[PDB]
């Protein structure tokens, strides 16, 4: 037995519909989405910048492997 | 009233809902795929064997 | 490491999601890997019962798998003897083993070209632009006495004459035999030769995104229509007080 | 799709392309002369004609 | 009147007098011309090359496909 | 005993009570998705890797022509292939999002489940490392090779560990054998753990994203759960099958096509995607012993994680600095990957050995640390 | 198999040199002959079925190896059949 021995809760009052009352996605614009943002703008400043701090050092990091292989003309200045 | 007439021949009792769910299936299947071939090869129009077929097949030697 | 050039990238009649292979042309890369590739090229992997369906007819290949001499046997002596291809024969082998091909083209090993192009970093794209691009070296680059100058293959120094030249054979469906056209069409049935399946593959795809997005679609509904009643449930804390 | 997948790995059991070549063999009725016999190969066993 | 030309050495001249190309082809001339005249130098102009036929060949893709069949 | 009869049959009473009237909190979001998806995941690897080793040769003279024979001769068993080469990633990239998850919620805190989790881990690793050697291509050899050669850098009792494993005195037929035998087990020894997995939660039940008791509201795992689960199911086999059907070999190296061969070396030796942080971990110290412990750690390092929690808090969600700190390790596996896919030769080495440097020095100090730290700013 | 068994290690050798066997190929893809070694198989005395019974008249001279345990009663069977053979009883005739 699960559903039962858990905690003890009182006074607490929920109201519920079926689904077939009321509606599937509800409010997608005047809730929904403004949410959706909501919860990305918070996050945003937490995720992305070391993930982007990455793409700079691979890019660094790739486009200078590159110039390495390039040769430095300096060396051939006097090899007449 | 489609949705009405549905919910009553069809999804009412769970029986006749299975036996639509397979019967309705089958046309799917044998509808799905016609179109899904028939898409196919137009965007591939004439790149196929079943096109350039009638260049050998009895018209040669 | 060292320096290299990245080939291109054409824009092959089958590079789509939903572009098959344009089997006429296959068709005719055939031809060019039969009357020339095959020469120190094995495609092991192949055989003339493929064609069929696909670039030939049940006869034309019954025909084409004749042309060669097959060895089978033993017979009611043990010995092997020789009989007529049958479309149930793999594209015969030019050598019968590596350490020969080797003997006949410099130490050089014209490798088995069934899987070739998904052996080769950049595929036909790369297979192209090596047939399509052999030159002179440029200054300071010397290339040993049985090697001839490529740019598109690391070293620069590849074993392989150039394959290809301009009308080098006729394609009996009319087309020019420019060079280019050429390794345009054999790298098409490279890729054939390499993954038959290809076009089915897609057609599948195609089915498979149709079907996939539809019934993720319902699946969607349903999983909110359930969850509806949790998240347009509402809760109150009314004690005794 | 349930229906598919299931046909597609079930006929992946069945013969492959391969075994299904040596599958048949067939014989010209216009090379064979009166009396003498000629035999072949079938599904390893040999076939009479 | 019909004289067959590969279509890829064409696209391959139209390519060559290009911005990208000149630019190029003439970074190119420049090192194998002191290269060549060099003795004792350990120089390559493979660098340079690559640079060359890597913009050509872009360029030729980008065409060379549109009249072969 | 009982009315209905899914709680009086000791059968449906263990269909039931762990799949239909499972407590389950009611706020587990996607990342809770993973857990199942894990499971059909193994579910299908099984079935498309039987599928195939019902076509499959085991032997240094037919791997790889029976491979290709089972491309182009079985009926679809060209798509049989793909799906279990591609449910192989599919496969881990449920893993580490999963393993993600537990860090971020602190489920680790679940011990037994965590370890068992582990394990499974370790487990479905040694897999896939076995399963890569079957098709016999040069990958295939020289992977196995590079690998199996670590195990020579531990003191005396190694030299000779490895010329067991090998069944000789290198990867052979003898070797290919015995890990095709041991790609057949090894699945089913994961079935079998992840059942132990599942117990070891089901003591507690699940964690929630907030971190706080869920006995205040649960709801039944059907069919919310397990409505759930399927939509992302089909969320996740999309791409999958999206890749799997339209970019076979967008994944794998091409010198896999190229029939094993002792005598010649690939240009680059490289594993596939999953195995990369770790490869690049390995090659970043010098000196084969040091590589293999930093190996082995590397991955061996989660047992740890659970007596390295320092938060009066469970889940991160709550903690802002916690959560960066978890998102520029994140981003700090990327790297190693990354670098993993490159050659020995600067700047990349530095930067291997930074990123490792960081990988250790996150789990270790900071996490811990930061997590100390935290709790004296909520003043506790 | 025979050193430790029935001959020594020196005998096995020099045993196994008395017979010449096919190996390579070689820088050119040849087949070319050397000299047994101890690491060699017992030589086949045909190259295949089809040509022993050539030599023996539709006949398969079995291979030997597991042959005891390959006919009911083994040795005391394949003793009786070297050691036993004769002439054919009345009504018995025995095909050329
Ligand atoms: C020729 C082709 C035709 C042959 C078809 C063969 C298949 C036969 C299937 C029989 C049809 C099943 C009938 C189920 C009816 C039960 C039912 O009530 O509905 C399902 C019921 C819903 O409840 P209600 O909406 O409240 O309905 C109440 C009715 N008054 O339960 C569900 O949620 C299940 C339906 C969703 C299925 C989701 C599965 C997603 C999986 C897809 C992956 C793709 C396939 C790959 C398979 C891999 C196998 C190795
Ligand atoms: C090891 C191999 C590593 C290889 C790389 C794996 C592939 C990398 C893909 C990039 C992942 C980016 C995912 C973007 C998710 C962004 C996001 O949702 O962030 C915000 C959100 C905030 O949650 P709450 O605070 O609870 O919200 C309160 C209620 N509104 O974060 C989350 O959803 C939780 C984070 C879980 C995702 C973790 C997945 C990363 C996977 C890496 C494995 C790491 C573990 C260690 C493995 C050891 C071997
Ligand atoms: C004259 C013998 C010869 C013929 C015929 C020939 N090749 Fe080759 N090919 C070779 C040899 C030898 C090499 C190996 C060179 C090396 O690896 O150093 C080679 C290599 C190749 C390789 C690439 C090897 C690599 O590592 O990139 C490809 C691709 C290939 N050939 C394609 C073709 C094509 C396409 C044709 C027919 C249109 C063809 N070859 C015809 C001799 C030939
Ligand atoms: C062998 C594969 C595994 C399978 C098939 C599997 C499956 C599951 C399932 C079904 C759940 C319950 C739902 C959920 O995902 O939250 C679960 C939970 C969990 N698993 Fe795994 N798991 C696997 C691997 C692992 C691994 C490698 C770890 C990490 C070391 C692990 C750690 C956990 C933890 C900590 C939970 C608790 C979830 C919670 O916080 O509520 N599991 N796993
Ligand atoms: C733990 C789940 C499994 C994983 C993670 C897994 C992974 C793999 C991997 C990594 C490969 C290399 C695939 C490639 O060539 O790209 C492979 C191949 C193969 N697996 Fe599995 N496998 C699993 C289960 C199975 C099972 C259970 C069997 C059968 C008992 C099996 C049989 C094979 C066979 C025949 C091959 C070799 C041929 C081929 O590459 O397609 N696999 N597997
Ligand atoms: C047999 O080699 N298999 C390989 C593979 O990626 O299989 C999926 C493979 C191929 C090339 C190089 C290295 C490997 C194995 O590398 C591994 C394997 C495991 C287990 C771990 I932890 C960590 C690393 C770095
Ligand atoms: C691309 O077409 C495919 O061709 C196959 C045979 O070539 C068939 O088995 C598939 O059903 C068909 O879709
Ligand atoms: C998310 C689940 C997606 C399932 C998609 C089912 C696609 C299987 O569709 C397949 O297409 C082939 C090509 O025409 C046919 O030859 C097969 O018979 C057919 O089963
Ligand atoms: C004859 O050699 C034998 O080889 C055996 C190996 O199986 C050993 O156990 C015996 O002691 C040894 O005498
Ligand atoms: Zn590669």
């Amino acid at each position: 037995i699960h559903f039962g021995n858990l905690a003890r809760v009182r006074h607490i009052i929920t109201y519920s519909l079926s689904p077939f009352e009321q509606r599937a996605i509800p409010n997608i614009f005047s809730d929904a989405l403004p949410n959706v943002w909501r919860r990305f703008s918070s996050q945003v400043f937490k995720v992305a910048p070391p993930f982007l701090g990455a793409y700079l050092l691979y890019s660094w990091g790739t486009q200078e492997f590159e110039r390495l292989k390039r040769k430095n003309p300096a060396d051939y200045e006097n090899d007449q | 009233a489609l949705l009405r007439q549905a919910y009553s021949a069809l999804f009412r009792r769970t029986s006749t809902f299975a036996l639509t769910v397979v019967l309705g299936a089958v046309l799917f299947e044998r509808a799905f795929d016609q179109g899904a071939d028939a898409i196919f090869e137009h965007l591939n129009e004439g790149k196929l064997w079943k096109h350039i077929k009638h260049k050998y097949e009895a018209s040669e030697e | 490491g060292e320096l290299e050039l990245h080939p291109p990238a054409f824009p092959w009649s089958h590079g789509g999601p939903l572009s098959a292979l344009d089997h006429s042309s296959v068709r005719r890369g055939f031809q060019v890997y039969k009357q020339v590739c095959s020469a120190c090229h094995s495609m092991d992997y192949v055989a003339f019962r493929n064609l069929i369906g696909v670039t030939h007819t049940e006869a034309e290949a019954k025909a084409l798998a004749e042309e060669v001499e097959v060895q089978d046997g033993p017979d009611e002596n043990g010995e092997l003897f020789m009989r007529p291809g049958k479309i149930s024969d793999y594209f015969p082998k030019p050598y019968p083993n590596p350490e020969a091909a080797r003997a006949a083209n410099n130490g050089a090993l014209p490798p088995d070209l069934s899987y070739i192009v998904n052996a080769r970093h950049g595929g036909e794209d790369y297979v192209f632009s090596l047939l399509t691009g052999y030159c002179d070296p440029p200054a300071g680059v010397v290339v040993r006495e049985g090697l001839h100058y490529n740019p598109y293959f690391p070293g620069q120094a590849i074993g392989m004459a150039p394959p290809i030249y301009n009308e080098i054979l006729e394609y009996d469906d009319g087309t020019p035999a420019t060079m280019s056209q050429i390794a345009k069409d054999v790298c098409t049935f490279l890729r054939w030769a390499a993954e038959p399946e290809h076009d089915q593959r897609k057609r599948m795809g195609l089915k498979m995104l149709l079907i996939s997005a539809l019934l993720t679609s319902l699946l969607y509904y349903m999983k909110r229509h359930k969850w509806s009643v949790l998240k347009s449930r509402k809760m109150a804390y009314r004690p005794p007080k | 799709a349930a229906k598919n997948v299931v046909t597609q790995f079930i006929s992946s059991l069945s013969a492959s392309a391969d075994v299904l070549a040596l599958s048949k063999i067939e014989i010209k009725l216009s090379d064979i002369p009166e009396g003498k016999n000629v035999a072949f190969k079938w599904r390893g066993k040999p076939l009479f004609v | 009147e019909e004289e067959l030309v590969d279509p890829l050495t064409t696209i391959r001249e139209h390519c060559e007098q290009t911005e990208k190309c000149v630019k190029a082809r003439e970074r190119l001339e420049l090192c194998d011309a002191r290269v060549s005249s060099r003795s004792h130098t350990e120089e390559q102009c493979t660098e340079e090359l690559f640079d060359f036929l890597h913009a050509r060949d872009h360029c030729v893709a980008h065409k060379l496909f549109n009249k072969l069949k | 005993m009982a009315p209905n009869i899914r709680k009086s049959h000791p059968l449906l009473k263990m269909i039931n009570n762990s799949l239909i009237d499972l407590p389950a909190p009611s706020n587990i979001s996607a990342w809770w998705n993973f857990g199942s998806l894990l499971a059909v995941c193994l579910m299908t690897q099984i079935l498309t890797g039987l599928l195939l080793a019902m076509h499959y040769t085991a032997d240094t003279s037919l791997a790889f022509s029976s491979v290709a024979h089972t491309c182009r001769n079985v009926q679809y068993g060209w798509l049989i292939r793909n799906l279990h080469a591609n449910g192989a990633s599919f496969f881990f990239i449920c893993i580490f999002l999963h393993i993600g998850r537990g860090l971020y919620y602190g489920s680790y805190l679940y011990k037994e489940t965590w370890n068992t989790g582990v394990i499974l881990l370790l487990t479905l690793m040694a897999t896939a490392f076995v399963g890569y050697v079957l098709p016999w291509g040069q990958m295939s050899f020289w992977g196995a090779t590079v690998i199996t050669n670590l195990f020579s850098a531990i003191p005396y009792i190694g030299h000779t560990l490895v010329e067991w494993a090998w069944g000789g005195f290198s990867v052979d037929n003898p070797t290919l054998t015995r890990f095709f035998a041991l790609h057949f087990l090894l699945p089913f020894a994961i079935a079998g753990i992840t059942i132990i997995h599942l117990t070891f939660l089901h003591e507690s039940g699940s964690n929630n994203p907030l971190g706080i008791s869920s006995d205040s509201d649960k709801i039944p795992f059907h069919p919310y759960y397990s409505f759930k689960d399927i939509l992302g199911l089909t969320l996740m086999l999309t791409p999958f099958l999206t890749l799997a059907l339209f970019s076979p070999n967008l994944l794998g190296d091409p010198e896999n096509f190229t029939p094993a061969n002792p005598l010649v070396t690939p240009p680059h030796i490289k594993p596939e995607w999953y195995f990369l942080f770790a490869y690049a971990i390995l090659r970043s110290i010098p000196n084969k012993l040091g590589g293999v412990l930093a190996l082995a750690a590397s991955v061996l390092i989660l047992f740890l994680i659970p007596f390295l929690h320092k938060s009066k808090q469970r889940t991160m969600t709550f903690r802002p600095l916690s959560q960066t700190l978890f998102w520029l390790l994140v981003a700090n596996l990327l790297i190693l990957t990354w670098i993993g896919s490159q050659p020995v030769e600067h700047p990349f080495i530095i930067i291997g050995q930074m990123a490792s440097l960081s990988y250790f020095t996150i789990l270790l100090i900071l996490f811990p640390t930061i997590g100390t730290l935290e709790n004296k700013m909520l003043n506790y």
